[PDB]
């Protein structure tokens, strides 16, 4: 009892706090997607004219 | 018992949609009872959904509120369950300030027909028996099973791998041999000593397997749409993405199609109250559902002749005669008593609550003079007022309680009728 | 195989050699002083004479105007460009309304460009670069059909080390385009190391070599769009392109100057050609009078496409002019810039050939006795309303044990699905319960 009366630091220390820290899975894209399937490689002979 | 985020809600009792072979909904099972005619056309719809040969084709559940017309909605999408799309949207959630309203539409209609591809990849799983390294580099690991273990000489690519990841030995790990990506799964229970533990793989180390993998075709458009695409998918940053970006990604899923290397999985849109839905949105519907990769569509309304938004027009269903012309219209019907009782019973059973069989008498009354709904409601707060009288079972003196606690619509609209000039507007 | 869309039994106009309408044929069946008229607009988009001359397509929901419209899309076929749209895709929250109207009438003016494929392919099986330092870099490829050696470009090296390629790689050259990518390290190499995080791909069974003829489209929109903001410039290959977010915008008048300019430079030097297409218009009474006001110039523009607008509304108020009623929903003064064709209801005569056109399109068998009784479905609803039943009763049929329709099982969707007439019946019947 006296020892939080005398000084809180004495029964519980403040702890260094800091945000929660979170990772999602990461977005799994197909192989076959990553090669036939964006606009920017299958159309690259078009997107040159 | 501990509580994940789904919890007993409004729905949750609906486990399918309760059919025979025949089609024909037997009367309470799998969660729903009775609305015999309702359920016998959601399941012919539901295998139209399953057989995915027809596009552009859209169902009408209308009827008087309370009626389970989102009921047979959400138990077909029980029933459908993964493997094919199924996504909902209320009819005011696509009036976006950030996007056109006609593009929140074009969205939900392709969130909702999904690529299915197949792709064989050289996996690795194992123990890590032991791991080396030197000072160009060169490296030796050894990986077991239950059945077999290999020596492996390294290259630099998997060095820098291995050793960035900290993978000690006693470990139990998948390298994706294409890639040079960890993943560690525990250790072994033999090495636990000195967290998470687990057996070694059982089979050979170095397995060929083939992942099935499906793609939204909206999922496909956000990709393509961004230096990264996919941060757009989940951050919201998808916006008006440009129409010929699409005019060229459906031609292109258009012959994987058919030089075989894709399949197309034809899923669901919910569009709950459709109603809500301006007479520009309808303009939209009567002509996006007239294409190969429009979903099926299920749209839910309980509304009377009623004036369409966005004009003075009035019409059936609150839907323009232009749109309601394309559809199928399913009729939900009022319960009768025994259905009412039952549906009591099974909300009973879903909220884990005894109740007296005169208690479920005197609940379908109330239940019969206030639209089911409000009896339903009441349920918790019985069981709630049985606990404070620590009960073992909901009496009819616990529900006359709470009857007079909680006012139903018709008598909290017959007592705002008494201190009529109290109130604020009339 | 391909979904049964709603029009995907439609095959074209179907109309004979002297330009008249067959009683059915291409999928299409009565409708003939319609269908007839919509050969004229073939002929006319196919001698490309004209810019922004336009047709109306009026008459009851359920009776062409999309079939008619698709069809002169079968006719045209993919060699000419056609665009459709909705007038509520006008509304737009990015750019302003007249914008949309302007992309879309740029979307349906197509470039035809000729260029050969050129593609090498192959393990690579050495590197040699030869001011003195690099003129060009000598690269060998091998397949299992032979080997080549060729001459690269210092631009085309510079993207083989971006690719991260050395000797002993698969590599794929679009040498017209100077696109290049790794396919994986040649299976030869598979025994480098033991376990290492590369993927090896077998030794090229194709030809070092290859050639084709290819025939490229590009609408005026696609330059309209791909040269107005500056472009990404980074392909993914960087970080400056996760910040500024790409959006729609009002592309400016004088660009537009600068491609027509650019244009007329190419298709005189031969390198391209022009197709003139077609821009559609579904529900064009969905447009405000603004956008209306917008096609009082754009119809006349000595550029413009031809353009179709489709409408099934009467002598309504025009949208957003408060109280102005004209017919059609159309503003009289644009309405008098169109050649209008009518639409014809259907008697049950013609409804019952579209239904059983509809249900061997649809892969349905049908007994004689069924067809009819979906005729007389047809006197009490809609065409729509009568197609819409075969697949179901054809799950009811294949549930109960016969590959063909026959009365029960129709008469029982007839029972299990109501029409809008007989649900509005419902309605008013308890109209105080809604
Ligand atoms: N002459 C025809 N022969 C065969 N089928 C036709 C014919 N004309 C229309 N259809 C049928 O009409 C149905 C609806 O398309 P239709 O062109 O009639 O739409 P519409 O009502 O005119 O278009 P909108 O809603 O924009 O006014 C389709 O299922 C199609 O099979
Ligand atoms: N057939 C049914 N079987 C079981 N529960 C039902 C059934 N029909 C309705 N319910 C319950 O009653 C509620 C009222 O029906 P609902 O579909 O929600 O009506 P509405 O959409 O018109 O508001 C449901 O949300 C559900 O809790």
């Amino acid at each position: 009892f006296r020892k939080v009366c005398n000084h809180p630091e004495l029964f519980e220390r403040q702890e260094t706090w800091s945000p929660f820290h979170i990772s999602l899975k990461p977005y799994h894209i197909s192989k076959f997607i990553y090669r036939h399937g964006q606009i920017r490689v299958f159309n690259h002979s078009r997107d040159r004219w | 018992d501990v509580t994940r985020i789904e919890r007993i809600g409004a729905h949750s009792h609906i486990r399918g949609l309760g059919l025979d072979d025949a089609l024909e909904p037997r009367q309470a099972s799998q969660g729903m009872v009775g609305q015999l005619a309702a359920r016998r056309a959601a399941g012919v719809v539901l295998e139209m959904i399953r057989e995915g040969k027809i596009a552009g084709r859209a169902v009408l559940i209308a009827g008087q509120p309370g009626t389970g017309k989102t009921a047979i909605a959400m138990g077909m999408a029980q029933a459908l369950g993964p493997d094919t799309p199924f996504t909902a949207i209320a009819g005011s959630e696509i009036f976006s300030l950030e996007m056109s309203k006609t593009e929140a539409l074009t969205q939900a209609f392709r969130r909702s027909i999904g690529v299915r591809i197949k792709e064989e990849t050289e996996i690795i799983e194992g123990e890590v028996v032991e791991i080396q390294i030197d000072r160009s580099k060169v490296g030796k690991l050894t990986l077991k099973t239950t059945e077999m273990e290999t020596i492996y000489d390294l290259g630099t690519k998997m060095i820098e791998s291995l050793t960035k990841d900290k993978v000690q030995a006693g470990d139990v790990i998948t390298i994706d041999k294409a890639t040079g990506k960890i993943s560690k799964l525990g250790r072994s229970f033999t090495r636990a000593r000195d967290t998470k533990f687990v057996q070694c793989p059982d089979g050979e180390l170095q397995k060929r397997k083939e992942v099935v993998h499906t793609v939204s075709l909206h999922e496909i458009d956000v990709i393509n749409s961004r230096t990264q695409g996919f941060l757009a998918l989940f951050s919201g940053d998808t916006g008006e993405i440009k129409s010929e970006v699409r005019e060229q990604i459906n031609a292109k899923v258009a012959e994987w199609r058919e030089e075989g290397k894709a399949e197309i999985i034809p899923g669901v849109l919910f569009i709950d109250e459709v109603h809500m839905l301006d007479i520009e949105s309808f303009s939209f519907l009567n002509r996006a559902l007239e294409s190969d990769m429009a979903p099926v569509l299920i749209m839910a309304t309980n509304r009377g002749i009623t004036r369409i938004r966005g004009t003075s027009y009035q019409s059936p269903h609150g839907i323009p005669i232009d749109l309601l012309d394309r559809l199928l219209i399913v009729s939900t019907t009022p319960y009768s008593e025994k259905d009412t009782k039952q549906i009591l019973r099974i909300r009973c059973e879903e909220e884990d609550v005894e109740m007296s069989e005169d208690a479920y008498t005197v609940l379908t009354r109330i239940g019969l003079e206030t639209s089911l709904r409000y009896a339903i409601q009441l349920i918790t707060a019985a069981s709630l007022v049985c606990r404070k009288r620590k009960g073992t079972e909901v009496q009819v003196d616990d529900i006359k309680r709470v009857y007079s606690l909680f006012l139903d619509e018709s008598r909290s609209t017959q007592y705002m009728k008494e201190y009529q000039d109290a109130f604020l507007f009339n | 195989t391909q979904r049964i869309a709603s029009h995907s039994h439609v095959k074209g106009l179907g109309l004979d050699e002297s330009g008249l309408a067959k009683q059915a044929a291409s999928g299409l069946v009565g409708q003939e002083n319609a269908r007839e008229a919509c050969g004229v607009i073939v002929e006319l988009i196919k001698s490309k004479k004209m810019a922004g001359r336009a047709v109306l397509l009026a008459g009851p929901p359920g009776t062409g105007k999309t079939a008619l419209a698709l069809a002169i899309a079968q006719e045209l076929g993919s060699k000419v460009p056609f665009c459709p749209m909705v007038g509520s895709e006008v509304y737009s929250t990015e750019i302003k309304k007249t914008e949309v109207l302007m992309e879309n009438f740029r979307r349906a003016i197509g470039l035809r460009i000729k260029e050969t494929k050129e593609v090498y392919e192959g393990e690579v099986t050495e590197l040699t670069p030869c001011g003195k330092t690099i003129s060009h870099v000598i690269i060998g490829l091998k397949t299992a059909k032979g080997t080549k050696q060729l001459k690269l470009d210092p631009s085309i090296f510079e993207s083989l080390q971006k690719e991260r390629v050395e000797a002993g790689d698969v590599i794929y050259i679009e040498a017209n385009s100077g696109a290049v990518k790794r396919q994986g390290r040649c299976d030869t190499y598979a025994t480098e190391f033991d376990l290492e995080a590369e993927e090896y791909v077998p030794l090229p069974k194709g030809d070092v070599h290859k050639k084709k003829e290819i025939i490229q489209d590009v609408t005026l929109h696609d330059l309209d769009v791909a040269n107005a903001r500056p472009q990404g410039g980074q392909d993914i290959l960087s970080m400056m392109g996760q910040l500024m977010k790409p959006k729609k915008t009002e592309i400016t008048d004088k660009l537009r100057g600068e491609i027509n300019k650019v244009v007329n430079k190419y298709i005189d030097q031969g390198i391209a050609e022009l197709v003139p297409g077609v821009l559609f218009v579904d529900e064009v009474h969905m447009l405000d009078i603004e956008c209306f006001t917008y096609l009082h110039r754009a119809l006349e523009s000595s550029i413009a496409p031809i353009v179709i607008f489709a409408s099934n509304r009467g002598n309504c108020v025009i949208r957003g002019t408060e109280d102005i009623t004209s017919p059609h929903g159309i503003p009289l003064d644009l309405l008098d810039r169109v050649m209008i064709i009518r639409t014809m209801l259907y008697t049950p005569q013609e409804m019952k050939q579209i239904i059983k056109i509809r249900a061997q399109t649809e892969g349905i068998n049908i007994s004689e006795e069924a067809l009819n009784h979906l005729g007389e479905i047809g006197t009490k609803t809609t065409l729509r309303y009568s197609v819409q039943l075969l697949t179901p009763a054809n799950l009811l049929a294949k549930i109960n044990g016969k590959d063909s329709i026959e009365k029960e099982h129709v008469e029982e969707i007839s029972e299990l699905f109501y029409d809008a007439k007989s649900s509005a019946k419902i309605l008013a019947d308890q109209q105080d319960k809604y």
